[PDB]
């Protein structure tokens, strides 16, 4: 099959390209290009193109670790209850603890993740797509979601569309 | 008649409302399907903002060369390349081949941003002749596609006479023309779409959109086997607001107005 949530999930950062593509399937995958030196995994019909993953890595070396995972419409939110109302009591300065306590534990899914200085944790970004009870969709378009980015478990940044 | 006949057919199996020009440059005629209603353009309306960064090219010649920062700021829901360079650069020529080859959202806003914003875009339009398009707002939502609403709308004719003469006439200088051609030759997305229902020897640059209630769409240049080239503009939508894509639908449009070439 192609490129789905579970094998989004079974990827590990710290693993090698090689890895990745045993759990992703390297029909499904491409690199080069727009890509550069990393690995882009198709899904399924979406939008004006396909779910898929990007992974990045600590370097071109044919053995580099993953140290960044991006991915859309691959995995839906676990339970979505984010609101209007939620996404203001959200505020820049908040940890990541606070803004999922906040937002809902099932709320979000991570959009990208990237350690910059892998295997540190030190410097790492992060951007979370957040969803009101029937606002994510894995085939079309989004009614009502949020974006909200870290950088050093730190809140820099929120962003919303159609939560009411 | 029968082509018409069978649009109908088409429309009315599908449950939805179909918008269809076709332009036969051979001989300019037209095959036209509620082609002066209006439709939501979604992903389609990039072609226009790469276009109206081109025609600037014109007098900026190391344009698409400019660099462009990317910032978590700028996400916008769709983004696959852009998001590869937060919190660094693209070339304004990157950005356009990734809004018009990977449909990439960030790379859209950041073209209608550098000509000014989206009634820039719109007055590019108005430019070249079309008094149709409309561009309102940026990415993502300029995808809502609801019914009545006239923002970011255009209708199949006006579409179908831009993007000839974007594609093949003088709306550009040559040399935009040819980048332009060749970026939506390279887009190899749009494969379930206009092209599913054209023979596999037809050389086909398109841009399909996609949006809310089910709404499906594909602009392209066509150039047939031993032929004048073809414009066709096929532009879908449904009644429900979670209604899913109808690829199919423009392939079949695509196939029913191309019959017999």
């Amino acid at each position: 099959g192609v490129m789905t949530g579970a094998k989004f999930t079974q990827i590990q950062f710290g693993m090698t390209r090689q890895q990745v593509l045993d759990i992703a399937g390297a029909e499904n995958c491409e690199t080069g290009g727009s890509f550069g030196d990393s690995i882009h995994c198709r899904g399924h019909a979406a939008g004006d193109y396909y779910a898929y993953a990007t992974f990045g890595f600590t370097s071109a070396a044919a053995d580099a670790k993953v140290d960044s995972k991006s991915q859309w419409k691959l995995l839906a939110p676990s339970a979505p209850t984010l609101t209007l109302a939620k996404f203001n009591q959200v505020t820049v300065g908040m940890t990541r603890a606070q803004v999922l306590a906040t937002v809902g534990q099932g709320s979000c899914t991570t959009w990208s993740e990237y350690y910059p200085a892998y295997p540190s944790t030190a410097g790492v970004t992060l951007s979370l797509s957040c969803f009101d009870v029937d606002g994510y969709s894995s085939t079309g378009f989004y009614r009502g979601s949020a974006h909200l980015w870290f950088t050093d478990g730190v809140l820099q940044g929120k962003r919303q569309w159609d939560l009411v | 008649a029968d082509v018409q006949q069978k649009l109908a057919e088409l429309e009315r199996q599908s449950g939805g409302r179909l918008g269809v020009a076709l332009i036969n440059t051979a001989d300019n005629s037209q095959i036209l399907y509620r082609a002066d209603e209006r439709f939501a353009m979604c992903s389609t309306s990039k072609v226009m903002a790469a276009a109206a960064v081109l025609k600037k090219s014109e007098s900026e010649p190391n344009l698409l060369n400019q660099r462009v920062e990317i910032k978590k700021s700028d996400l916008v829901n769709y983004n696959p390349i852009a998001e590869k360079h937060v919190n660094g650069t693209m070339s304004l020529a990157e950005l356009s081949a990734a809004a018009l080859q990977y449909s990439d959202n960030v790379a859209m806003n950041k073209l209608i941003a550098h000509v000014g914003g989206p009634a820039s875009v719109t007055a590019f339009a108005r430019q070249l002749g079309d008094e149709t398009f409309r561009l309102d707002r940026t990415e993502p939502t300029l995808n809502t596609a609801i019914p009545g609403d006239p923002r970011d709308t255009t209708s199949p004719r006006a579409m179908a006479q831009t993007l000839r003469n974007l594609t093949l006439g003088k709306a550009l200088g040559d040399s935009q023309r040819a980048q332009l051609v060749t970026w939506m030759k390279g887009n190899t997305t749009g494969a379930a779409s206009i092209q599913a229902g054209l023979p596999a020897s037809w050389v086909v640059g398109d841009k399909t959109g996609s949006g809310g209630y089910g709404t499906t769409n594909d602009i392209a240049v066509i150039w047939p086997k031993d032929r004048a080239p073809l414009i066709l503009v096929t532009y879908f939508t449904q009644p429900q607001p979670k209604a899913e894509s109808r690829r199919d639908v423009l392939a079949s449009a695509a196939k029913i107005v191309t019959d017999g070439l």
